[PDB]
């Protein structure tokens, strides 16, 4: 009919904000989780060479 | 800029939506239960007349008749 | 006072003050003299049906656009289209109201020369401004950046911004648009036994194509899925009875868009010139107009377009970006929207083309500053 | 009727998954940025230590 389409494109607005919200806080959570990591890989690292300059 | 899709969606995300169901409530409220009975008592109306029709052609038939 | 908004277009003309929401006045941009000869006397028979006037008495007439492709090939009719829409469509004199025409990129400088002149001498508005159809497009989704692609009826072209800075060297307009999707699928309908031929029933075959077809999202299943069932075949009743059935001509029509070889035409689709058009930018500012794809214009209005270019150009854009596609449900009147955001403007106000520069330097002021 | 029911359940059900996922995310992601900030701060201070380990 007339309103029913609308309410329809409103539903979907929502669908594609809450969707694109979504995948942007996925790809944020990759980032982080990857720098977090590669910092603690160089603070092993840190601790090797801390343990050879002990040595 | 982009501080107006708000001022300029939102309104319309609800406004519009709660407005044309009002329509569609009042519009079906006004529109099909009332040709519904006008329907049926123009049909009543359409059985009387079939019977005025048929009482006179009958009576002018039996007087006629000759 | 309030600025008139005009958009020629070129299929639809789509008028009205700046500050609404939606054009005042929308109606097809025909100009029909009749054909036949004319048998009653005193029946107030005009020579010439302009606008949607012309689209009720089409049984009669002969129906001929103004314009061509974005160009103006018949400047005595675009004039009485003009006379038309500000006299009786929107009943306002020009001579007390600054007017906003747009046009398309790339278009011959003496098309818009003369429409600036025109506007001056005949109309005598107070001041004109010609704007290029794609920014204000840009303008009414809020943005500023992204790469628009304005579909039109006429032409189509594709005008990469970034931060508000046009890239001139990056503009790609193609003149695949509704008119040659209309003849063609008028081509082909033929193979089902429906011919059309007078420029009126043209009108029909638009009429079909507007309310029947829709875009693919993949091709070849598709041909392949109306060739075995019928669950495409979707009937349609002419002005007259008759009902015609059509097949897989539904995704057969727009998909010229993708693959502008079925109408002969050399260049790519608007899946693949898109991507040239980014490709042609800087290396650092393809992310944004990666991620701002913005479609406009009247065709981009086809069911299921907005999902079939997102698959192509993710196809061809290289896996990491994001590839995004704005497509507002307000899509076919955007330009106008944006146009009326423009003419609102408080820092705009000082760049219309007064009178008195025009009366200095002649109709060639609209290539100086005053763009 | 029936197709308006599904349509609209299922569309709102996409909203609410999109939502809920983007809320795991982000929480995930700030987890993981303060585990990141204290990375960083004991690394320094590792790196102090080797400074004056070295010297
Ligand atoms: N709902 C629709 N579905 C498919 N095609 C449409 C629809 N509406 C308009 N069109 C096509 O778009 C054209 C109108 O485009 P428009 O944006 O008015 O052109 P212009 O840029 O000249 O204004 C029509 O000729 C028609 O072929
Ligand atoms: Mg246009």
């Amino acid at each position: 009919m007339d309103a029913i389409k609308k309410k329809m494109q409103m539903l979907k607005l929502d669908k594609e904000n809450a969707l694109d919200r979504a995948e942007q806080a996925e790809a944020d959570k990759k980032a982080a989780e990857d720098r977090s990591k590669q910092l603690e890989d160089e603070l092993v690292s840190l601790q090797k060479k801390l343990k050879g300059t002990e040595d | 800029d982009f501080d107006d899709i708000h001022r300029k969606r939102m309104e319309k995300d609800l406004n519009e939506l709660q407005a044309l169901i009002e329509a569609h409530f009042e519009n079906r409220k006004k529109e099909e239960e009332e040709l519904v009975s006008l329907k049926d008592r123009i049909e009543r109306r359409r059985a009387e007349r079939a019977e005025q029709q048929r009482i006179r052609n009958e009576r002018e038939k039996e007087r006629q008749n000759r | 006072t309030t600025a008139l908004v005009c958009d020629n277009g070129s299929g639809l003309v789509k008028a009205g003050f700046a500050g609404d929401d939606a054009p005042r006045a929308v109606f097809p941009s025909i100009v029909g003299r009749p054909r036949h000869q004319g048998v009653m006397v005193g029946m107030g028979q005009k020579d010439s049906y302009v606008g949607d006037e012309a689209q009720s008495k089409r049984g009669i007439l002969t129906l001929k656009y103004p314009i061509e492709h974005g160009i103006i090939t018949n400047w005595d009719d675009m004039e009485k289209i003009w006379h038309h829409t500000f006299y009786n469509e929107l009943r306002v004199a020009p001579e007390e109201h600054p007017t906003l025409l747009t046009e398309a990129p790339l278009n011959p400088k003496a098309n818009r020369e003369k429409m600036t002149q025109i506007m001056f001498e005949t109309f005598n508005v107070p001041a004109m401004y010609v704007a290029i159809q794609a920014v204000l497009s840009l303008y009414a989704s809020g943005r500023t950046t992204g790469i628009v692609l304005d579909s039109g009826d006429g032409v189509t072209h594709n005008v990469p911004i970034y931060e508000g800075y046009a890239l001139p060297h990056a503009i790609m307009r193609l003149d695949l648009a509704g008119r040659d999707l209309t003849d063609y699928l008028m081509k082909i309908l033929t193979e089902r036994g429906y011919s059309f031929v007078t420029t009126a029933e043209r009108e029909i075959v638009r009429d079909i194509k507007e309310k029947l077809c829709y875009v693919a999202l993949d091709f070849e299943n598709e041909m392949a899925t109306a060739a075995s069932s019928s669950s495409l075949e979707k009937s349609y009743e002419l002005p007259d009875g008759q009902v015609i059935t059509i097949g897989n001509e539904r995704f057969r029509c727009p998909e010229t868009l993708f693959q502008p070889s079925f109408i002969g035409m050399e260049s790519a689709g608007i899946h693949e010139t898109t991507y040239n058009s980014i490709m042609k930018c800087d290396i650092d500012i393809r992310k944004d107009l990666y991620a701002n794809n913005v479609l406009s214009g009247g065709t981009t209005m086809y069911p299921g377009i907005a999902d079939r270019m997102q698959k192509e150009i993710t196809a061809l854009a290289p896996s990491t970006m994001k590839i995004k596609i704005i497509a507002p449900p307000e899509r076919k009147y955007s330009v106008w929207i944006g146009g009326s955001i423009l003419a609102s403007l408080s820092t705009f106000q000082q760049m219309w083309i007064s009178k008195q520069e025009y009366d200095e330097a002649g109709p060639s002021i609209v290539h100086r500053k005053c763009f």
